[PDB]
RNA sequence: UGAGGUAGUAGGUUGUAUAGU
DNA sequence: AAACTATACAACCTACTACCTCAT
RNA sequence: UGAGGUAGUAGGUUGUAUAGU
DNA sequence: AAACTATACAACCTACTACCTCAT
């Protein structure tokens, strides 16, 4: 009879060299390591928006708590946990008049209306940080809930995606701008109110949350790196393959794959993979030609050349689908003799559903359970013995990993995706299911892929989170 | 000689600011003493609370909070601080510190009045910052900054409730292996009796076209009753597969391949269990992708069933549970059995519409966890199994498929520990979080509710 | 019996609410008007300009005076003046081996050398803004001497322009990156000599200088605003009108009408004159065609309702050669009726030299000679009434203003000029004779007029000094 | 008590070191008494110091520099502060300096290594913060820090008035009057004398040859001369005007404009100043635009004309001064006059580089200052005139042109203070600024100059 | 964030419209 | 030139691969 | 940072090379 | 058609406009 085996929580690192386990208590506690002065603030929208900015601003600096400090911590201050200073001062400010809106809420067709407010958008910012001399480094946009209720594609009176923030970040991706998206009912919920009686986008409870996510988004994109992970041996990549493919129909696309790798810190080198007339999509298991296959591997060697000098020895390939013989020949002979290279496939829709059979707790996470050396599981969801709670919606569900060829140890594997999973940006939540080379995944690919005029595309991860 | 610091504080209410004041100044150097990080259960308290005061601490760090003026402990412990100030002759040993706005600084008591508290009100970064260099202006002795052991201590008694432990503990799937298999596979050459625009599902048992054949685990004497013309059909035509190859990977014929034998293999043990469970008499439901059932109200008794959950009513809308099944023979040759539930407004129809089928679900399913949900699948696997130990599935009419009732469990080295039942409303604010974080076109449908 | 009506000297803002005159006293003795946090550092370059710039700002954190405060006023130091944070850590590094250049050195094309040298400082420097994850405001390049000597176009062994710092504003225009020019010998003044021993950069009397036109630079590429001039009317715009004969246009008959104004700051909407004819070889006078000066004075009239959402009282225009009636006719057919404009030209090669008798100093800054109600002098150039010193290495030279279309008064429109002589920024400089809308000429028409491939240039100014 | 910082150097050098700390101590909130800022000229120098040691002074800086520890009073100081030092019982009296690396720790004499130097040879900063720090743990009495009494005494210390003083003071200029002028300009139609390769410059008087006419101030009878053909020629064909019209400017006629005949007049000005300025016998030099002669070297006696240094020699080069003219007429009929200054460096010969040229003038400019320019431009002017109030042209055989020696004097009723001739070396420091602040492309000259 | 909701084909069937030694 | 007849792709038969909402 | 130093064509001289009636 | 004779600019002959480098 086989058993269960068990993989160790993987440990990441903060300020002065020392390791922890969870991100906002080993965030606080500690800080950043690399430390920047802090950053100015610009805002383009109503006054509204401007007087609801501040509030929340001020609110940010002010400590907040929340009903137990096991599963939420609370908010000591931006200053207190980031070392940078937040004001309520030398903000740019860049207003929009209602009449516009107004008058151009009329046209039947939406995408016309999407695309010229989007361009409105754009191009105040463009001028905006190309004629004041302040400098601002993150342009926090604000819209109303008008624009979110009646300018919705369903609303009843292609290769650019419907989305606003898609093609936002898209058009702005050509002149190294980053930006963060303020939806006015996420920061201003005190009164913005259905006709029941009750607040749907409710916080009553959960404004450390709110601040954790707004604080972490806003210095990861000001150039500081919150905190990295903790053992890597001499030349291993991670090499996580993105297989986001576009919605477009008529404009043939036959594959859109891109590829993101962490070689020695949390930063990712993500290059725009071929645009792929090879394989239509009506066979579309992505089986990769020769050249483009060297393409990609060129680049993501000549790049680990560049930051580290060193050849890498491992080369870890983060896939979804299956590999065959004429594309890991492909991938074998530009690599070096002497590294390695293996492919593993993380999915999904592979059902396995473990329950417990006393009590009232799900399955905890750090499990893996094993069947050959070929294919293997790992419970990356579940009960977390730090946090005394889930992650996962009443019951979690693991993900299938198999490698597909070359030689190595399985738990190896496991530890390594099990310390993927935990450098997420955007979210300041302890863990998720897919790992940050597959979660980073879907969007990079969604805002990549939605802008055909971009043939030099940024490298870095702020101009898209 | 004296070098410690000390805070007076009111737990637990303040335990948070307290544990980041502590743990930063035992990290940036200075040796505190708190009753957060020394006085744990079980030992008295005042006395090493009194000689630490008048023995070893060169200053004293009390908060100034709503709670933290009206209480005993903290005005006694200012009393006898105010009684080694007066010892030591320095008015530089109470430090103050308020930690809220909603105190105004005429309440607070008169021994905190004559000092200016340090604010720690808009943000304690710069309150670090006035409290630290306060600190070397008065000359107090310290320790090069080692954050080594605020980790010692932050690892010993910041996670001592928190941390796994070494038990064993079992845990149950929702696969149900195949303890008994088939001998030999039957393959029919007919290649007359059968018309081109005939449907192989109209059959009562289960089979296959394949390019001349006819696939399954029957024999020709079955199909007598509603093909006449078989009659004729002479066993010796027919070819068989021993089942043992199949199964064990050996068996590769140019006849037919390992990946189709298995294919047919699971596809007509997946019809064979679909047409069994019909023969359940149990009502059906237009899935998406799959065939699943679910049980009449009424039927089972009481609604009981060795005293379980399956099915009931909670909001004028009586929810059915049901399950769906999918062979699959890679890891082990196991079935597959999968959750689902379903509304129904009276018991005998359905709804008309799927999205406030899918929102009501949702909105019943954070209701309960996963223990229910353990005893629905039970429940719902031993009520199907006409036999105790099995399902006594129907594929032939004399040879039948053999599926275990119960699950195949799988037990851990090491799990957790047990708290008490306030995670699971916790758990139910995680699903609150779950709705402040994503939310899609949710108008429409939430006004179609009513 | 002719005199010379003297005009007192405009006073600067400052911090406070506060004025002052000379800038680096006010500056040196009050601080900033507003706050910056600190200045992004990154250098790019070898490691002997990694050594240098490290040992440099090791010496800036320290206050270094000249030999005479009668000269230079008084610097204690980057941070108690500034109130901005600067390090010897966080320094951004990219490497470049000497090989390749020393490899390239050999043949006689110059002009790829100059090339090749400078786009392989721009794809560091983009790829430091891309493949590197934290955010970089300043950058700053140093120069091996031995490229300086070995490769001049003069040495033995078309539009665009031989000087290295007007093609690297051009290159890097279109990106949005602030850079500066840093000589290897300015920074390295105790060890730069030549075979007989006296530094070339002998500096050793005027570090006070150095530190403060290095502090300044460093500043204003930040964004912060150091000063502001004293009286603003509300309503007044300076258009003043570059000239800048470009020869290696197609057309003989061709160049370059650029715009710069000032309205309530220093900051300059730097937008760019058409390439068409306005030169002519029988009157020999740049007149601006009708359709062209249209579009000059509406884009003008848009900029400042975009900066300050009302229409402006007054439009003078600023120039160096006179005018004719039909850009005049064409200038006030989009002018509003309540607006008035004035059109001023400025000449410097008109010799006035009036010499003294006897005093230890010339002629003092501030006098004018009127000749009628439209032609006139003005003193720019002397003995400073506050410093006690004379800025004229001999006697000065006057600048002949002409006030040819217009109606306004000659001593507002001497003082208004006279005033904006004080806003130069490159240098801390007290003030300079020529105004600033053509000390910033030059500047403008060599970086524009640097690289065939700007579409639109940034409304900015950063990118330019 | 105690709160004074009190510096002392050799008064020549570290004149930037001891302003650093006085000015830094003024802006950063504690009084100071130095040598630089209120021990100036005519007070004594050893009495305020004795009596500020015992009454004021909380630490003493002392540079050890290379000319300052062998003065008497700076160490007969020290001894009475190492009096104090036992009389007051304070070991942190004295805070040594040390800005001159090239000295040893073996050098200082043994009154100073009794007690630690605070190190100033890798920063500053460091010392100005242990500075503070040395302030602060001695309790030294002090004023809230504040900027605005710094820069109330900088600019007022020894920087004499910042306020325009109301006092008349002459001018002069370069433009020069012409008293007598030409009565009648005429037009000479020969039509057929001039050959068309003949050039009209080669006359020995200005003609310019215009479509029907000369352009001439000569006579009828003043080329023969040169045009043997000019005696066959009647003289009352020729149109002859005066010259009122054009100084008033009423001559308005058709066949010539008025502002052409101006530049027909400075034409003419120039053409005959040239002639009558190179028939001083003065040789020349050689610029793209004029004609700017200079005084041979061994013409003018033992190097002087009325009191004034006119040539000379500069370590390699002989130094000749010379002008160009160019009139001007619209503001009023002057002569404008520019200063040049030529160089040769055998009195032979020029030399043959122009950018020799003009870094020799740029380096020689620096040293004298614009009086020895009015001295050098009124000494050429008057070699140059030939009576006592004018310059004698040569213009025709009868007719002749007078301007005045002396400039246009100008008058002014606003200047400044004058103080001695450190200004001169001010401004020659100012003159570095060239050097400090831009230069491009000079290293291929710089190699060649030697 | 996760359990349904949708069109389409991974890859070995059998029906369109031929044309080969 | 002509006898047999499978040819040579290719439309289609039950479910493996990312998609795109749904409201907690 | 100011008195130049380079080409060259401003505003008006007279050769290139033809067509008006 | 032929008896006129200046065309109709417009490249260059001496002299007024913006580059540019040039250093102590």
């Amino acid at each position: 009879m086989k058993e269960l085996i068990y993989i160790e929580e993987p440990s990441i690192l903060f300020a002065h060299g020392q390791k922890c386990t969870d991100p906002r208590d080993g965030l606080a506690l500690f800080g950043p390591l690399n430390q920047i002065y802090g950053i100015k603030s610009g805002v383009v929208g109503t006054q509204k928006g401007l007087q609801i900015f501040k509030s929340y601003l001020d609110k940010i600096q002010k400590p907040i708590y929340n009903h137990n400090n096991i599963t939420r911590p609370m908010f000591p201050g931006f200053e207190a946990v980031f070392g940078c200073k937040w004001e309520s001062q030398n903000i740019v400010f860049k207003e929009i008049t209602d009449e516009e809106i107004r008058r151009y809420l009329f046209n039947a067709s939406t995408h016309k209306r999407t695309y010229d407010l989007v361009t409105l958008f754009n191009d105040k910012i463009i001028t905006a940080n190309k004629n004041d001399e302040e400098r601002v480094d993150v342009w926090f946009v604000i819209v109303p809930e008008e624009i979110y209720k009646y300018c919705r594609p369903n609303s009843v009176l292609y290769n650019y995606d419907a989305q606003f923030h898609d093609q936002l970040k898209a058009r702005l991706l050509e002149h190294t701008i980053p930006t963060q998206i303020l939806r006015e009912s996420t920061l201003a919920w005190r009164d913005f109110k259905n006709t029941f009686g009750a607040p749907i986008r409710d916080f009553s409870k959960i404004e450390g949350h709110l601040a954790w996510t707004i604080s972490t988004a806003a210095y990861y994109k000001a150039g500081g790196k919150p905190w990295k992970l903790g053992d890597i041996r001499p030349g291993v990549c991670y090499l996580g393959l993105v297989y986001k493919k576009i919605e477009k129909s008529k404009n043939p696309q036959n594959a859109c794959c891109a590829a993101q790798m962490f070689l020695d810190n949390g930063d990712g080198t993500v290059f725009k993979g071929e645009v792929g007339p090879w394989y239509n999509p009506e066979k579309g298991e992505y089986h990769l030609k020769p050249k483009e296959a060297k393409a990609l591997l060129t680049q993501a060697l000549e790049s680990y050349k560049e930051q580290n000098k060193s050849y890498p020895k491992e080369v870890f390939i983060h896939a979804r689908t299956r590999f065959n013989d004429e594309e890991w020949n492909a991938f074998n002979e530009v690599t070096p003799k002497n590294t390695n290279l293996v492919g593993v496939t993380i999915t999904k829709s592979k059902p396995l559903k473990l329950y417990k059979t006393e009590g009232a707790f799900p399955i905890m996470r750090g499990n893996a359970y094993i069947v050959d050396e070929k294919k293997a599981f790992l419970w990356t969801l579940g009960f977390v013995p730090k946090l005394q709670s889930t992650l996962s919606m009443e019951v979690p569900n693991p993900i299938f990993i198999e490698i597909n060829k070359g030689e190595a140890e399985i738990q190896q594997v496991l530890k390594d995706i099990l310390a993927l999973t935990k450098l997420n940006y955007n979210a300041c939540i302890y863990a998720d299911g897919e790992p940050v080379t597959l979660r980073f995944a879907n969007k990079i690919g969604e805002i990549l892929t939605a802008s055909t005029e971009i043939k030099t595309p940024p490298l870095a991860f702020k101009y898209y989170i | 000689m004296r070098n410690k610091i000390f805070i007076s504080h009111a737990t637990p209410e303040d335990d948070d600011f307290t544990r980041w004041l502590s743990l930063k100044l035992i990290g940036l150097g200075y040796e505190v003493w708190c009753d957060i990080l020394f006085l744990d259960k079980g030992v008295d308290f005042w006395s090493t609370i009194e000689k630490e005061i008048r023995e070893n601490t060169c200053k004293f760090l009390i908060v100034s909070s709503t709670a933290g003026n009206k209480r005993e402990g903290v005005l006694k412990e200012l009393a006898v601080a105010t009684k080694v100030k007066k010892h030591l002759q320095d008015d530089m040993f109470i430090i103050p510190l308020a930690i809220d706005e909603n105190l105004s600084y005429d309440d607070i008591n008169i021994e905190i009045v004559r000092l200016n508290a340090i604010d720690f009100k808009k943000s304690w970064a710069k309150g670090l910052q006035d409290l630290l260099d306060a600190f070397e202006k008065q000359n107090v002795p310290k320790k090069p900054p080692d954050h080594s052991k605020s980790n010692l201590l932050y690892q010993q008694i910041f996670l001592h409730d928190k941390q796994a432990i070494e038990k064993e503990e079992t845990y149950d799937s929702n696969w149900f292996p195949i303890i008994s298999f088939p001998n030999e596979l039957r393959f029919h050459r007919y290649d007359w009796r059968l018309p081109k625009q005939f449907d192989v599902r109209t059959l009562a048992f289960p089979a296959i076209r394949y390019k001349e054949y006819l696939c399954t685990f029957a024999w020709e004497y079955d199909f007598i009753h509603q093909l006449p013309k078989t009659e004729t059909y002479n066993g010796q035509e027919s070819i068989r597969i021993s089942t043992s190859d199949i199964l064990s990977g050996r068996y590769d014929t140019d006849f037919i391949r390992n990946y189709e034998c298995q294919r047919l293999i699971v596809q007509l043990i997946n019809k064979a269990f679909e047409l069994r469970m019909k023969d359940k008499n149990v009502r059906e439901y237009q899935m998406s992708k799959t065939f699943a059932y679910w049980i009449e109200k009424g039927k089972l008794e009481k609604d009981k069933f060795e005293k379980i959950k399956l099915v009931g009513k909670q909001k004028n809308k009586y929810w059915h549970f049901g399950i769906s099944a999918a062979g699959k023979l890679y890891p082990s040759p196991v079935l597959m059995v999968s959750s689902h539930i379903i509304f129904t407004m009276d018991g005998i129809n359905l709804i008309k519409s799927k999205s406030i089928q899918h929102s009501s679900r949702r909105k019943q399913g954070k209701n309960w966890w996963n223990d229910k949900w353990r005893e629905k699948l039970l429940a719902f696997i031993r009520f199907l199994s006409d036999d105790q130990n099995a399902i006594y599935l129907n594929v032939g009419s004399e040879e039948k498929i053999l599926i275990s009732n119960k699950p195949l469990k799988f037990f851990g080295k090491m799990s957790y520990v047990t708290p008490s039942e306030v995670t699971l409303e916790e758990e139910s604010v995680l699903a609150d979080i779950n709705n402040f974080e994503e939310d899609t076109e949710d108008l429409d449908e939430l006004e179609d509710i009513e």
